[PDB]
């Protein structure tokens, strides 16, 4: 029954992602901002992938951490086989798309995850941030302003949909992001792909320094 | 064989001779040693002909393969690395007499200063590469003669034209001292080939242009 | 039930193709024209395969991008093993036919896609453009004037079936296509042609102001 | 349920072949004639296999083209490993029989195809043409005068049995072929010409196609 | 269920063999005689295996041709590894028994075939002919005078059961063979293992020569 | 029902062994005696395995001939690897037990067979003979006097159970055996013995006029 | 051995000698060294006989294999590449005494100008190929002699007939200086073999025509 | 060793000597070097005995293997190719001292003209083959001697018997100049062996005809020696 | 070492010496080199002891393994072939000093004439075998001596016993000339071993008979 299985697996996945905490990523003046509901001190739902490329996920941790590692593996290998500047957010999204598509199809259980790959311009370069969302079945789509994943999204999506305004400051953006999440610091994981860093954009904003923003 | 490459403001010119040898015997008089690899790159290879040709052909396919697959061209650094990998891969065979050394010339579209975008990269038998910073480079059995010639003539390279003219004179000097490098053949009308690359891309230089330069050089030394 | 299984598979693929945006490819005076409804800047439905061979698809992106890469792999390998001029649109269509046929048969899920392989004459050569359509089951067919894939085709097919003129200009051709497409803008269209006039690489994208203009 | 599967797979196959266009091959004075209903500018249901061995098929294109390639692979390999003259139709048919047999048994889906392998005598040699028919399940059989495959065969066939004559020429048999077909540039035609020195196979296309009619 | 499998698998083999043409093999003064209903000039059901060993089969061609080749493979390999005279009909029968047994058990579909392996004495030697019948299930059994396979056997078996004359003439056997065959020349495949031949016993009786004996 | 399946599987095997001819092995003064119902000219159910080890089986021929070959393979490899004296009937029975157990478990169809491995003492050793019976599922058991396999055993078992004599002679044992086999001639029987009196290879077939003389 | 090939307006002719040697001993008197590979191509191979024959045989099968599979013949460039790959693949064995060098001659159907469609391609032991542009080429132990002969006789080539004549005379000169190349044998009536290729395809030259040319060359030199 | 083969109208004859050597030592006096491969083929192998024998045996099995499998014999060209492949395959071993060179003789039932259907094929160590057009060929340490002898005697070959005679005389000539080739042994009654092949198939020549022929050659040789110096 | 074999009417005898050496040093005095392989076959092996013993042992197992599996003994030709295969398989090792050469003797129960049913087969290092037709053969470092001795004595063989005596005398002659072969040792009572095979099978010859024969031979030489 190619049609029933497809539906069940798909349901099983959507449900898992639904019962998980929410994550949000949005474009902003200095880069991209990642904000996720994360109680744990040492478990990260947001991570650096390459020089200017970031990663964020929602769902089952062991499953998305697996994808995170694979992504890092792919990026480092490319950069080395060619050059660093040949690695791009589009390539990583494309890879995740193909990977999840395969898992969803040939693995025992679908991956209960939803991913977001983001990329900002290179230092001194001028380019519009890019955000990609890959879903448990390998579907891919690029959002122009923000991405929301995990749990009940609509409430966070709409809240942000009315809230958001590009070119916002880091703080106005951080606040808008948190509030949308609120619709649907010791409980927040925050990081940015900062377009002003010379090579490695990824940077965590934690502790007191996070407090001030908040 | 002698293949030369020089930078001029806004671009590069690469030129090669046409001779092929089997010991002391001339086995070729019209070999083309300089290839347009992609829109902004040219490769010149010296050494064992079979291997040289295979390299240029495989290299171009690899570059275009990446472009079609990823939708954009490899960065210039990536191009260098791929070539370097290929050379490194042939080391065992090179030790056994299948040695071939490439010379890379290109225009980097992503470089900040366009008049300075020209690139010249040399390679050693182990795949070690070096981005030339002094303006010119050469490879092959007549490369020392060519380089020593360009050293005295380089100040004249003020544009792609005088660069093409200098390149041809360097090849001429190379053939004047290296029997394995072929000079301009006036009787048969065979001349070195050349590729020029600027912001508008890589282009083959018309044989008639090179022949004119060649005849002038000969008249000069006469 | 094998008969039943085959049916469910075809049904699943059809549904996926149906819920996807539409794509159109048509012959024209200067080559072949590819027009697709596409919001995205970065994810493409139309691509170069080889020298005079183009690719267009509709359906699940990750699945047809997979086929696109495979196609480029096949073409580059053949050209290298033999010669560039030995690679043809027919070979590529044939390969896709066999590939999809196998997927549809032995893979967990059929591929929710529909492909089009097009070929124009070599520079200075004189030959009629060729268009092929390969469906999700491996069925292949060559259309003489245009191909439509994705979503609700009939409306677009008929609209084009009447609108079509051989040797139309690029502007005219673009118009029939856009018009035909809505019957069933630039920031929502992906456009590219196989330009028979180009010396080696025919494929070229028409984007931005250049495209706007033609509209 | 080995018996049920066997029936379903078999049905699935027969149906596919049924919904496909028809093909006919008949022995004529001049060797073998291949005529198939085919509108495509670029897809062939009739092909050369080896020097004097031909191939014709009906059903799913990607599946029989697959078999066609494998046949060419087999023939070229044998001729090289031994000698050209050691390759025969009986041999190519035998291989297809074993191949389809295996597919029908161990593959996900049976091949919706029906094949015909034909062979004519070598130049200057004198031998009666041979025609083989291999079916989706690996069954093989050699017809003495003609073979019909694809779609609704009996009308075309039965028509053929009375219509058939031995040694009917290209034109006469050719029409009988077209007639059973009905029972110009939308048709593919080719013959293994026993009168050619090595490669018997040759396509009859364009203007020459109407002339023979 | 396991009984359903066997039951089901067994029925298929029988049905396949039943719908197939019949073949007969019987001992005679000069060797063994093989006679099968065969409308084909080019497709063979009777074949030479080794010096004094013959093969005959009924059922699906591609399947017993497969077995025929494997038999020849086995025989030639054994004769080469040891000596020609070490190859025997008993060995070949044994091998087929094991082979079909395995197919019937572990293959997708059973082989719709029934085989007969026959052996005559070596030149100048004096030994009684041997006939072996191997079924689709690997069952094996040696008949003392004749073997019948394919289609409806009983009719042919009984008809032959009546007329068997050990040490009959070649023509007698041929003649007898056709009738039993008939009760169930351009449509016959005939061959014998001629004990009188010096090395290779197998030989086909075709054309005018065959006519002569009818 | 995995167990239920393992039920049918087991019936499937038993019914094949049931429908097969019967075989009997018995101890006697001179060694072990093997007697089976066998019309076949050339297909054997009784065979030599090693110097003092014999083999007998009932069921599907191609399946027990398979086991016979594997047994010979095992014995010859072991003897060569170590020494001839190191090969014993117990080892062979153990191997068959493990083999059939595996077949019965992981193979498509169980083997419709029942085997008997017998050992006589080496030349000069005084040792009572050993008879082992291995069944289709890998069960093993050593009988002190005789073993019966194939078809309907009980009738034959009981018949033998009553006239069994230890230290019994070859002719006496033969007749005793042939009788019990009737309960459930030369042209129809396969007869052989592990003759403990033989110097190395105990196994030997009793055929033709000799078998004829013994039946006499 | 000596195999020659030359271009004439509208085509090519390839001819070879018939000798075979084992050291100083003549081991063959009528070996055929020029094969018709496909309708528009001919191959001539020098070196180790066993390998030469295998090459020609395999090569022709590979070309026809592609044709049947893809419905169309390989382009001339594809043919060259396939042959080069085959040679390169024999490099290890060749280093060990199994050396075989082919000479390729053909008529390119797809070339724009028919008078110039003739093609001659030489190969070195590493698989390096070269499309001859000077009109003729030769391979084998007598190739230098043949090439020097053709150099002075080539200007007389105006059609297939004068081409074939220059070819036979070149083979004659090769035999005159290389004991490993067989000259025309008048006593046994054995002569070089030859293949001519033009728009109408590749055709074996009749022995009687070569016999006439050979005898004329001989009477002439006498 | 010396093995010769020649074409005569309607047939081919192949004959070989019987000697075997280990350096200078004679290690065999009755070795049979010519084998009937199939009904219309014969093989004679020179070189390392162990390899030569394996070749003939394997080759015969391969030819018969094809026939049984395909219902028809391999074409003569196929037979040649199969043997050449076998020789090529032994090239590494041959270099290590395991060299074996075969000589093939046959009658092609499918050739056009039956009087010319005879075939002779020689092979080099790399598997290179060559169909002979001059009527004769030889292989082994005495082959040069045998060929130069046949060159002068070939015009006497007008049928099977005169061909057999010339072959025997060529082997005799080889033994006369090559210590590794054995001449006729009158004391022990050991003579060259020979196979004859025509439209009716390959047949072993009876020792008696070969023995008579050999004595006749010897007697002729004695007479001629006495007549000259 | 020296192992001899001969044919007498209705049977064969094979006998071997007892010495073992490690260079010039005598390392064994009672080695048994002749084995009864099956009821109608005997093998004698010379060369490297370790390999020689393994061969005999493996060979006998392989003959009996065939018999048990197929219910019938291998034909004599099959036995020969199996032994030859074993020798060929040891060729590489033999070139490294692990050489072993066997000598086979047997009675073919399936031959036509029983008085001529005896068989003797010798083998070379490559596995080449030869069925001896002249009545006797020998292998080992003293084989040439033994053979030249048998050549002069063979005419005396008229029965099992006279054959056995000739075999023993041949071994004696071998020891007389080859320090690697051991003669009869009277002080220790060690004598050559021997196997006799006829229609009734292979039998070990009793030490006492060999000793009587030995002494008579010695007496006779004194």
């Amino acid at each position: 029954s190619p049609e029933q299985a497809m539906r069940e697996r798909s349901e099983l996945a959507r449900k898992g992602i639904a019962r998980a905490k929410s994550v949000v990523a949005l474009a902003y003046a200095g880069g991209v901002l990642f904000v996720a509901e994360n109680p744990s001190r040492s478990l990260q739902k947001i991570s650096e992938l390459y020089d200017r490329v970031g990663f964020a996920a929602a769902g089952k941790f062991n499953e998305f951490d697996n994808l995170r590692r694979g992504g890092i593996q792919f990026a480092d290998t490319r950069g080395y086989a060619y050059d660093r500047r040949d690695v791009t957010g589009r390539q990583l999204a494309n890879v995740y798309a193909q990977t999840l598509g395969t898992i969803f199809t040939e693995q025992a259980k679908p991956y209960e995850v939803e991913l977001c790959v983001a990329e900002v311009a290179h230092y001194g370069e001028t380019k519009r941030p890019e955000l990609y969302r890959i879903t448990y079945d390998g579907s891919i789509a690029d959002e122009p302003h923000f991405v929301v994943m995990g749990g009940t999204t609509e409430p966070i999506a709409n809240a942000l949909k009315e809230s958001y305004a590009e070119n916002a400051s880091l703080t106005d953006a951080l606040r808008i992001a948190v509030a949308a999440l609120r619709a649907g610091v010791a409980s927040l994981e925050v990081a940015v792909l900062d377009a002003n860093r010379p090579r490695r954009a990824f940077r965590r904003i934690t502790g007191s320094a996070l407090q001030a923003l908040l | 064989t002698t293949i030369v490459a020089l930078k001029y403001p806004g671009g590069v010119v690469m030129a090669g001779d046409r001779r092929s040898t089997q010991g002391n015997m001339i086995s070729g008089r019209d070999v083309r040693k300089v290839y347009i690899t992609d829109d902004y790159t040219a490769t010149g290879i010296a050494g064992t002909a079979a291997v040289a040709v295979e390299f240029a052909r495989l290299y171009a396919v690899e570059l275009e393969h990446y472009e079609k697959l990823e939708g954009v061209p490899l960065t210039f650094a990536g191009k260098i690395n791929r070539l370097a990998i290929m050379v490194r891969g042939n080391l065992a065979a090179a030790m056994q007499g299948l040695l071939a050394l490439p010379l890379l010339a290109g225009y980097d579209i992503h470089a900040s200063d366009p008049q300075s975008a020209g690139r010249i990269v040399s390679f050693d038998a182990a795949g070690g590469w070096n981005i030339e910073e002094e303006g010119y480079q050469a490879v092959g059995s007549g490369s020392l003669f060519a380089k020593s010639s360009m050293k005295k003539l380089y100040s004249q390279v003020t544009d792609g034209d005088s660069g093409l003219r200098v390149a041809v004179e360097a090849l001429y000097d190379a053939a004047d001292d290296d029997s394995a490098t072929g000079g301009p053949d006036l009787v048969r009308g065979i001349f070195p080939t050349a590729v020029i690359i600027d912001a508008d891309g890589a282009v083959d230089v018309p044989e008639s242009r090179i022949a004119e330069l060649a005849r002038a050089i000969i008249e000069s030394r006469s």
